């Protein structure tokens, strides 16, 4: 059915021209599924072939996002975003809750399906054109544009804040304390409430939803060892941690010693005035490896009152919206990997570290795209915006594994670390 | 005869306008020639002569190849092709025939000149447009326009294929088994139908085409089985490039190594074991193609080497998915390695190399990894599927590198083999320190400048030693200082280091680096029982550094 509702003009930045991006070769029934989803999508009058007079395009891909069973077409529109909406991140921007980090329990919901009913401007849909791609390029690749509002854009929940608001209000009324945050199609709701009474409030909202609109958030299942049942159940009343952790009993040989100012040498460049120099001087005389030397007098102030600038540190806490956030993880332990995120070098906005049960899977790239995942979602909720990784994995690796266990809606911008560093420690950070 | 097919819609580059080009005139035999095809052009309808309203003008040449016997005209739309928007990728790739399926019979349909059947935009026509004056100028009126898609100009192949696609499909309905595939002025149509039942179908595709617009003088298949299709060799169930001949000079230039290495760099598809790398390492110099770089006995020994292989013809076999996919990779040595992919054993798909260039010194486990990734990709690229993966790889060897390493992976699904060129890491060095063995507190330095330096150790039982060095870098001297380090001690030892550097490139374990200090170093890493490295800071460091670069240090 076609709707012969009103829509809203969509022009961008001038001097920048649509995404021509390339798209990544596919596996056959990745291929296959997203021309099945298509196929039906274009019966539903949501997405148009469209012809040569289209140069732009975007990524597709093919996600198990549900519970692994159908298919998923995710669009890589981040070139899109950038080139439009960095400029309607103003115009019709949607603000963050700066509380919603506080708050003692969150969920997450698909929400992405509600702007499938809604219109796209007729005179920018061709910057929506997309490519599935043909096998060994066999035939010619298959293109379609929009027709209505785009999943992975951040124009389209912009655009539908209005709507949504509305559809909102009467939870809104009657559910005060339950914050609301719309980043993509996903919507976040936060509360002090415990789970049992937090999960029927969630409840509530769906049907909410659903009730009012064929704004469907998608069913309520389990899966790992100790039984989940409905949502990405988040609880950000936990959110803060040191991952610092000096070596409480291994301080007697000299290499402990040696190996341990190292880290403290590095620790200067971000927690300011570290004394290390007193400890260190019961070193210099090129004395033998292994042994066990006692510590010393003056050598112990430079330890205890530089181990408790470890447990409190306070300077430029500060963020700049104008800035970007950059995230860079690191793989530590078999089961752990370590993030760090910040704006300007050394000045560590969020510092965490994540882990994965080590047997499940005990996959490297699960584990990374998990991390990933998850130090976002970390974002989003604390700030309202991803960030642009820094992944120790080779580029030609990640842009063949990720969409594998990438079962979220979005797609964070990324780069690629190609050098070891010494940062690697027990614990370590950035 | 032009094509009811309807024409989509074409417009100029925001703002732009079309090509005015007055063009000077030529009352040659061959303004003549002109008005001969084109008041003939017309009567095809492929142009039609506009009027004397805004219609701007666009260069013609009424030049015709060396005899050609029919004296053949052309519009050069350069400028046209400056200011028309932009179409979608046409030559988004080409097909590989390492992934191609098994078939019967296959035909090859000419389409050129049904770019000139296929129609043009009627809102766009006037920027086609081109007059063309006689005998004393003073009959300027002979401006044509063209109706069709222009040939060379920027629309033409992307519109045309689009047409094409358009048209080939209630055809592609009617007998869905029967596929085709289409690029440039070619059709190759294929299928698995008896020669008779399959070509009469061909003729059937034919008027059908026919009866849109597009012409196929060409009474049924003209192009000879074998096909020269981007240089491959195409036949029924094998596949190659037949014309791969590399002639031999004496004293060549920088032009003529890159056309050899390309020559190569393309043979490496089927042809098994192609090394390029002497011969294309000494191209690294600053680019000049017209400058002579002599040959060294390895760049000689390589050519001729590939030579071998070159002279004798193998072919590819074809890809049925029925059959699982395998890839078997094995290392030639100095960054060198080579694959091969197969279905049935012996029965070659496809065959490539990797080779870690540049970037030096790098573990040889990396390099397979970094190898497999390049198939793995290549394969999704070619088949849309990941193969089996044999290769010569102990499975606790990779074990404990990815549990070892910072950087990630994951390579699928693997196996096993022998072949005398094993993959496998020779050393470890050692976690936590050595307890008997004697430690070797480590420096290094040099004069940036005046490139002489000094390096040395000093040892828990002032061991001590420095040794000169002249025409060596600051880093050097870092590793040299190691290697002697290692050379002065015994069996198992602990060496200690200044330079974040140094350290590095022995954690990453490397091997068979054409830097002669490295391999010496590595050999003496493999030569030891136990070896614990150590890294403490270069200049505020104390534990005997406080002492170690003031005994390395003298000069400025
Ligand atoms: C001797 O020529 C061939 C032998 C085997 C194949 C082809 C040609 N193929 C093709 O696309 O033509 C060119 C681009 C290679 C198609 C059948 S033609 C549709 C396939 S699936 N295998």
């Amino acid at each position: 059915p076609i709707s012969p509702i009103e829509t809203v003009p969509v022009k961008l930045k001038p001097g920048m021209d649509g995404p021509k991006v390339k798209q990544w070769p596919l596996t056959e029934e990745k291929i296959k599924a997203l021309v099945e989803i298509c196929t039906e999508m274009e019966k539903e009058g949501k997405i148009s072939k469209i012809g040569p007079e289209n140069p732009y395009n975007t990524p597709v891909f093919a996600i198990k996002k549900k519970d692994s069973t159908k298919w998923r077409k995710l669009v890589d529109f981040r070139e899109l975003n950038k080139r439009t909406q960095d400029f309607w991140e103003v115009q019709l921007g949607i603000p963050h809750p700066a509380g919603l980090k506080k708050n003692k329990s969150v969920t997450v919901l698909d929400v992405g399906d509600a702007y499938f009913s809604v219109p796209l401007d007729e005179d920018f849909r061709k910057y929506t054109a997309f490519t599935i791609p043909s096998i060994n390029n066999e035939t010619p690749g298959i293109r379609y544009q929009y027709n209505v509002l785009p999943q992975g854009w951040k124009g389209s929940p912009a655009i539908f804040q209005s709507s949504m608001t509305k559809i909102l209000e009467p939870f809104k009324k009657q559910n005060p304390d339950i914050v609301i945050y719309q980043y993509m199609d996903d919507l976040y709701v936060g509360s002090d409430l415990e789970i049992g009474q937090h999960r029927t409030k969630i409840e509530e909202l769906r049907q909410h939803l659903l009730r009012w609109g064929l704004t469907t958030p998608d069913k309520k299942h389990q899966k790992e060892p100790p039984f989940l049942w409905m949502g990405y159940e988040l609880h950000p009343d936990k959110w803060t941690v040191q991952p610092i952790v000096l070596p409480e009993k291994d301080s007697w040989t000299v290499n402990d010693i040696q190996k341990l100012v190292g880290k403290l040498n590095w620790a200067s460049q971000i927690y300011p005035g570290i004394k290390v120099r007193q400890l260190s001087k019961l070193l210099r005389g090129t004395k033998a490896l292994t042994e066990v030397i006692p510590l010393t007098e003056e050598a112990e102030l430079e330890l205890a009152e530089n181990r408790e600038i470890l447990k409190e540190p306070v300077h430029g806490v500060y963020y700049d919206p104008s800035k970007d956030l950059i995230a860079e993880i690191q793989k530590q332990g078999q089961g752990q990997w370590t993030y760090q995120i910040y704006q300007e070098p050394f000045k560590n906005l969020k510092t965490g570290k994540y882990a994965r049960m080590r047997g499940a899977h005990t996959n490297d790239v699960k584990q990374l795209t998990e991390a990933v995942q998850k130090i976002t979602t970390e974002s989003i909720v604390i700030w309202g915006k991803t960030p642009k990784f820094k992944l120790p994995i080779q580029k030609e690796t990640w842009e063949t594994w990720w969409t594998e266990y990438w079962q979220a809606t979005w797609i964070p911008e990324w780069e690629f670390v190609n050098t070891p560093p010494l940062v690697k420690l027990w614990y370590q950070l950035e | 005869p032009i094509s009811p097919i309807e024409t989509v819609p074409v417009k100029l580059k925001p703002g732009m306008d079309g090509p005015k080009v007055k063009q000077w005139p030529l009352t040659e035999e061959k303004i003549k020639a002109l008005v001969e095809i084109c008041t003939e052009m017309e009567k095809e309808g492929k142009i039609s002569k506009i009027g004397p309203e805004n219609p701007y003008n666009t260069p013609v040449f009424a030049i015709k190849k060396k005899d050609s016997t029919k004296w053949r005209k052309l519009v050069d739309f350069r400028e046209l092709n400056k200011r028309t928007q932009d179409f979608w990728e046409v030559q988004l790739g080409i097909p590989h025939p390492a992934g191609l399926k098994k078939n019967k019979s296959v035909t090859v349909l000419d389409v050129g000149d049904a770019y000139f059947s296929v129609p043009l935009d009627e809102d766009f026509r006037k920027y086609t447009a081109f007059t063309i004056p006689s005998i004393n100028n003073e009959t300027p009126g002979i401006r044509y326009q063209y109706n069709v898609l222009p040939q060379g100009w920027k629309g033409s192949p992307a519109i045309f294929q689009s047409s094409m696609t358009k048209i080939l499909e209630p055809f592609k309905k009617q007998n869905p088994d029967i596929v085709i595939y289409q690029y440039m002025d070619d059709l190759y149509v294929g299928s698995d139908l008896e020669i008779g039942q399959h070509r009469t179908k061909i003729e059937e595709l034919r008027q059908h085409l026919l009866r849109w617009g597009l012409t196929t003088p060409d009474k049924k298949h003209q192009k000879e089985p074998p096909f020269l299709w981007m240089g491959y060799e195409l036949h029924p169930d094998k596949w190659t490039v037949q014309p791969i001949v590399l002639p031999e000079k004496d004293s060549w230039t920088v032009n003529d190594i890159q056309k050899l290495v390309g020559k190569l760099n393309w043979a490496s598809q089927i042809y098994p074991g192609i090394k390029v790398r002497q011969l294309s390492k000494l191209l690294r110099g600053t680019k000049a193609l017209t400058e002579v770089i002599p040959l060294t006995e390895e760049a000689e020994l390589e050519l001729a080497e590939n030579r071998e292989i070159l002279k004798e013809p193998v072919h590819g076999v074809y890809y049925d998915p029925s059959k699982d996919l395998i890839a078997e990779i094995q290392k030639q040595g100095q960054g060198q390695w080579t694959y091969q992919i197969y279905q049935e054993p012996f029965k070659n798909l496809k065959t490539g190399k990797y080779a870690r260039m540049r970037g030096a010194h790098t573990n040889d486990v990396k390099q397979l990894t970094e190898a497999v990734q390049k198939i793995t990709t290549e394969s999704i690229v070619i088949w849309g599927k990941t193969p089996k993966f044999k290769l010569p790889i102990q499975k606790e060897t990779w074990e404990t590198w990815w549990t070892e390493y910072w950087q990630a992976t994951w390579i699928p699904e693997w196996e096993f083999v022998n072949t005398p060129p094993l993959v496998k890491l020779w050393y470890q060095l050692e976690k936590e320190p050595i307890v008997g063995a004697e430690t070797f507190y480590v420096d290094g330095a040099a004069n940036r400048e005046t490139k002489l330096g000094k390096a040395g150790y000093v040892t828990n039982k002032g061991r001590q030693k420095v040794v000169p060095l002249t025409n060596t870098t600051n880093q050097k001297t870092e590793l040299q200082a190691i290697y002697l380090a290692l050379q002065d001690s015994g069996l198992e030892v602990n060496i200690v280091t200044d330079s974040q550097y140094a350290l590095g490139i022995i954690q990453a374990q490397p091997d068979k680096s054409e830097s002669e200090l490295v391999n010496q170093i590595i050999e003496q890493l493999i030569k030891k029982e136990k070896v614990y490295l150590a890294w403490v800071p270069a200049h505020k460091g104390i534990g005997g550094n406080e002492q170690v670069d003031k005994l390395v240090s003298a000069g400025i």
